[PDB]
RNA sequence: GCUAAACCUAGCCCCAAACCCACUCCACCUUACUACCAGACAACCUUAGCCAAACCAUUUACCCAAAUAAAGUAUAGGCGAUAGAAAUUGAAACCUGGCGCAAUAGAUAUAGUACCGCAAGGGAAAGAUGAAAAAUUAUAACCAAGCAUAAUAUAGCAAGGACUAACCCCUAUACCUUCUGCAUAAUGAAUUAACUAGAAAUAACUUUGCAAGGAGAGCCAAAGCUAAGACCCCCGAAACCAGACGAGCUACCUAAGAACAGCUAAAAGAGCACACCCGUCUAUGUAGCAAAAUAGUGGGAAGAUUUAUAGGUAGAGGCGACAAACCUA
RNA sequence: CCUCCGCAUAAGCCUGCGUCAGAUUAAAACACUGAACUGACAAUUAACAGCCCAAUAUCUACAAUCAACCAACAAGUCAUUAUUACCCUCACUGUCAACCCAACACAGGCAUGCUCAUAAGGAAAGGUUAAAAAAAGUAAAAGGAACUCGGCAAAUCUUACCCCGCCUGUUUACCAAAAACAUCACCUCUAGCAUCACCAGUAUUAGAGGCACCGCCUGCCCAGUGACACAUGUUUAACGGCCGCGGUACCCUAACCGUGCAAAGGUAGCAUAAUCACUUGUUCCUUAAAUAGGGACCUGUAUGAAUGGCUCCACGAGGGUUCAGCUGUCUCUUACUUUUAACCAGUGAAAUUGACCUGCCCGUGAAGAGGCGGGCAUAACACAGCAAGACGAGAAGACCCUAUGGAGCUUUAAUUUAUUAAUGCAAACAGUAUACCAAACCUGCAUUAAAAAUUUCGGUUGGGGCGACCUCGGAGCAGAACCCAACCUCCGAGCAGUACAUGCUAAGACUUCACCAGUCAAAGCGAACCUCAAUUGAUCCA
């Protein structure tokens, strides 16, 4: 088998890259994952996730500009392009973001919290308590791993002398350093749940094969279970 | 089941 | 790579089994060559190097169907090399330190010709042989002139 | 029973037979009663008795363990106390 | 008298002895047999199973020092089928053969060719003058089945007893195997030629030699020991395991392509309907045109469609809108 | 007269109907001389098509659909710049054909462009005759499904109802296309996360499953098993389950009661159903006639709710019933045409075959005779038919049984954990005021679990299965030495009680038809002066 991911490329760009499906097969050959395969044809447009991020020669806190919000169809949520100084990124939009509105991304935390509008990214410290947060990170600078699919949101429950809790849209608590960035309100395209397939046409376009017609009986897992919630999540070394 | 029996082809040369 | 019984009694089944060393990672000296080696090592071979007291030792007194590794052949030649040549080991200005370590291996440093092909298996034997006598051919033109200068020679002082 | 080994062509014998029975130049071959030390607290005296002889076989199952044994097994042996010396031949025995 | 028949010698086999091979020029690891360009990856690993143990579940000779003997002994072992040493002993340098085959034999061999297979792989058949063919002459015939010369004559396992006469008269339920028992309408067999199936020990028996000893070391011996003779078939599964070879069919996928008239267009995994894909029902066919076809009739035909090209996943597996489907009939 | 063809390119193939000679021979399914050929000779000429490119950075948000309005989703098929380097040129390869994959000059399979009937390309009849049977058509009086399992087929164009599955779609290449599988919708379970799948994704996500659009609903139960919690629990849209007797008025249950048990005792709905049998249940419509169809009743004692229940729109080569029509399906068949057929000419198979000089009736017999017994019949020999027999040909029956012959699958069959994942201990490390903590990866051991692996699935048996039995003794059968079967008739046994010489030896005997086992016993040495019928278990090994 001769499989290479069409992940290669090292350099960030704007124009979109042509993505080759897999078939839920991997680098053997074999199949992984079952009802992966044949949809339409899509190109990857590359989000930057890391949304404090200063230019060349530059330093701290800057401006950026919504030029458009596009649909993406790579994910759940769609993605606005925006423009600052003289480079232009992807990012992921948040909702009541349209053209023509100004973003701000900050690094400097405050001794008192800030009023920020729906589509800013500050630490979480800077932040007030209760918010509604959506694209953070886990280490200082990680990235946004964390919330990030459509209409999903968090909120930040407590700050701590070092650290801020999160609570998860599953509802697991997660505490993190202060330093890491965050972006303010829900993420954009709400009312997907609502979306109907219609047809299993629809299902083929989006990509996914049908189930197998094997009938499998239920084991003992498949009754209903009530667990508590899972413990905190800790992100924060300790010596 | 299904019992089939393929044919033999004899050598060409005879 | 062997066999076992289930619960090692011979009426139950035979089970194909290995056994694995259990290996670490650590740090040696060694005075001939004044060098530090990170080598993956056991157990057996730690408490071998302390009772040959040194690795140098240990390396230079351990046999090859012991040692059981091409790194500690090298090594060994190594070691052999440098006491057979007496070369400038540790560095100038340390003449003494030099010939104290030297002294310290006596019984050693087998002659320089027959340290070179300690511990070279039979590839690179035939390799260093076969560079050895590389000797590209000479022109006719000189065996030519060298006969027939000589017959030259034996005519003239006749 | 191994009538051609694979190492030297050669007839093999059967150790059980060595293990249970001994044979008498003769030809007679002497074994032991089975179940003479098995249960005896449900026995009587002379069923005891005579569980505790050693007994001979018939022709059948003399030639049968001269088949299962080999030709040194047959030999002639001048063991120094031997309680079954007087027992190796054979004495006004006709046809 | 046609078809035919017949023939010796290509070569081969088993030993012995001896350690054996390979660049004329050019091309050849990429799609081998290709004159000429910048990531340099790289091998070292306990076989298993059939089978035997009358099942099978521990176990079951097979490994590379001349012989012989110790010895099938010590030992091992569901202590059972069977497995099985060593110490020790001692093992005379040189000689080119055949109570081997002779074209269905002897090598598969005229050749690993033709042919078959995608591939790994499998694997044939056959020739005959003579000193001279720069003697094409007349001889050389005679011999299997099959025929022809030359169809037939009431009635009957095909004949036998006969008889002056072929038939007519009288008598007569093919063979082999398998069975309690077969003419059995139970098996097998068209027929000819060739090929095609009993291998050995312990202990006995007979015939010699020598004889309380025999034997050319070892072993046996209260007439034994030594030697010889005489003696135990052929074909056939469904299986299991190891290592290769297969996705040019088909299942699914990846990359990059192509096709879908006309009408109604409700907007459409909408309707009629071509091309195109499929295969409902009937008839034919059934050694067929075809190892799944033909004619008609049908389902779909802008989609979860059909389809060309290249690539990927492989058997203790792959793939599967699970039919135990498909993975070269 | 036909054309549903053809001409190109791609792919495939590789000289394979060009000329001359041999045609005496040889393949031509026959022939002339050329598609089923031998030798020699000759040809496919690049512009078409292949065969490409100097680096290092950098750039590349705005589909297509006449791209213009409009309108979307499944979100898409095409672009540079900056600097350095660079002044030689038209090489090489494919180019033929009546052609490829199917063993064939095979009614099969085969991508794209072009005209969609042609300007390409082709020939269904060797000759004759006009039988049967067979194949494909055409026409048919009167009737019009009376045929038949069934309106199969054909001809005409077609109304209404029911069951199942929502629908389009998929499947057993080669006997099943369906009600089976999928499917939008609904629901359960698992997962807090970055570079090789999932995914360049992040709980409105991903994955493992059930059920099956929608509409109304989905009732009770955690006793048991499984799974999750280690606080003795939670969980059924998890595996699954949702009572019994008796008294109960003339008929029936019955509301009701006494009781027992359980986790709950089947709720709604629907209902003789694709739902064990009874069963052609009862009843109305439908027909002249109704084991068919539709509508109602619930003992459905085995219906029933995501094992989903019940209605309904649309749909279906699904399975049933029906009006009307019109049809050779049929009463009831007939005529013609073509193929086939039969004869003449050419070429020329296969299954099969012990040998055959190969009759009928009755009987016999390994139980169904051409061949045997008794009768009868009987010159020889082609051609066309037919299918009663030759227990006709084909395939060493697939059904059944057997084999200490296999294999697939499932487990709660036996054995094991080599492997993966968890734990615990050990090894490896390091500070630490007489105590403690033990990061991660390896390695050894032990336990647990998942996944598996190997192997087997007794026998008797008026076939096998099911039932019953398997060892030992007494009686009968088996009457008077011994023996003697039965899935034959009847009884029993798998102990018990008392001494502790129930010590030791040893002639001679018996013997359950073998062996192994089993039985009796004189004398003797010692010491006082054995009942009972069976009452049982080898070797190895412990
Ligand atoms: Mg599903
Ligand atoms: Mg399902
Ligand atoms: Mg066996
Ligand atoms: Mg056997
Ligand atoms: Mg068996
Ligand atoms: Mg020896
Ligand atoms: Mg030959
Ligand atoms: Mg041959
Ligand atoms: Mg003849
Ligand atoms: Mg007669
Ligand atoms: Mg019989
Ligand atoms: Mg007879
Ligand atoms: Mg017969
Ligand atoms: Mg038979
Ligand atoms: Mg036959
Ligand atoms: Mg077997
Ligand atoms: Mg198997
Ligand atoms: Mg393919
Ligand atoms: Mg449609
Ligand atoms: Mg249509
Ligand atoms: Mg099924
Ligand atoms: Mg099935
Ligand atoms: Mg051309
Ligand atoms: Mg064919
Ligand atoms: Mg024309
Ligand atoms: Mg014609
Ligand atoms: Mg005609
Ligand atoms: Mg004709
Ligand atoms: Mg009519
Ligand atoms: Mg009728
Ligand atoms: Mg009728
Ligand atoms: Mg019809
Ligand atoms: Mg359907
Ligand atoms: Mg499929
Ligand atoms: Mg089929
Ligand atoms: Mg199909
Ligand atoms: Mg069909
Ligand atoms: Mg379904
Ligand atoms: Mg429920
Ligand atoms: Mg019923
Ligand atoms: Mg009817
Ligand atoms: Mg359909
Ligand atoms: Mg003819
Ligand atoms: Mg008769
Ligand atoms: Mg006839
Ligand atoms: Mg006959
Ligand atoms: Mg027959
Ligand atoms: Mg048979
Ligand atoms: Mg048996
Ligand atoms: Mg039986
Ligand atoms: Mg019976
Ligand atoms: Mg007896
Ligand atoms: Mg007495």
């Amino acid at each position: 088998a001769n499989f290479v991911s069409w992940k290669s490329r090292t350099k960030y760009t704007i124009t979109p890259v042509k993505m080759r499906k897999s078939g839920g097969r991997d680098h053997t050959g074999r199949i992984r994952v079952h009802g992966i395969g044949g949809g339409h044809k899509q190109r990857y447009r590359m989000i930057d996730f890391l949304r404090f991020r200063p230019e060349e020669t530059k330093s701290g806190p800057f401006e950026e500009k919504v030029i458009q919000v596009r649909y993406d169809p790579c994910r759940s949520a769609d993605i606005a392009l925006v423009a600052g100084g003289s480079r232009k990124r992807w990012i992921i939009a948040t909702e009541n973001m349209q053209a023509g509105d100004t973003i701000l991304n900050s690094n400097h935390i405050g001794r008192m919290a800030v009023a920020a509008r729906e589509g800013d990214a500050h630490p979480l410290g800077a932040l007030p308590v209760g918010t509604l947060i959506n694209n953070v990170e886990s280490e200082p600078g990680r990235g946004a791993q964390y919330i990030r699919a459509a209409g999903t949101c968090g909120v930040l429950l407590r700050k701590v002398n070092g650290t801020a809790i999160i609570q998860l849209p599953s509802k697991r608590q997660m505490q993190v350093l202060e330093t890491c960035v965050a972006t303010v309100g829900r993420v954009s395209n709400v009312d997907h749940n609502k979306r109907v397939i219609g047809k299993a046409g629809r299902n083929r376009w989006l990509g996914k094969r049908p189930n197998s017609g094997r009938w499998h009986r239920k084991g003992g897992w498949a009754g209903r279970k009530i667990r508590p919630l899972p413990p905190m999540k800790s992100y924060v070394k300790l010596p | 089941k299904k019992r089939f029996t393929p044919p033999i082809y004899q050598p060409k040369f005879k | 790579l062997g066999q076992i019984y289930a619960n090692n009694d011979k009426l139950s089944k035979r089970l194909k089994k290995v056994w694995k060393p259990q290996l670490f990672e650590r740090e040696f000296y060694s005075e001939i060559l004044d060098k530090k080696f990170t080598v993956t090592v056991t157990m057996r071979t730690l408490d071998l190097i302390d009772e040959a007291y040194g690795l140098d030792f240990y390396i230079l007194k351990t046999p090859k169907e012991d040692l059981c590794s091409k790194f500690g052949m090298d090594l060994k030649r190594g070691m052999l090399l440098r006491l057979a040549r007496q070369d400038p080991q540790l560095h100038p200005e340390d003449p003494e330190r030099r010939a104290a370590i030297y002294d310290k291996y006596k019984e050693f440093a087998i002659p320089e010709e027959e340290a070179e092909w300690v511990g070279l298996t039979l590839e690179e034997a035939i390799e260093k042989q076969r560079l050895l006598e590389e000797k590209d051919p000479v022109p006719l033109f000189k065996i030519y002139v060298a006969e027939l200068i000589q017959q030259l020679q034996q005519q003239a002082l006749s | 029973l191994t009538y051609f080994s694979a190492r030297k062509g050669k007839r093999k014998t059967v150790k059980a037979v060595i293990d249970r029975f001994l044979r008498l130049h003769c030809g007679l071959w002497v074994r032991r009663k089975a179940g003479y030390k098995k249960k005896l607290w449900k026995k009587t005296p002379a069923r005891k008795k005579r569980l505790r002889e050693f007994v001979f076989c018939n022709k059948t199952q003399s030639k049968l363990l001269d088949k299962m044994t080999t030709s040194f097994w047959k030999r002639r042996n001048w063991y120094v106390d031997d309680p079954y010396q007087k027992y190796h031949d054979r004495t006004n025995l006709k046809v």
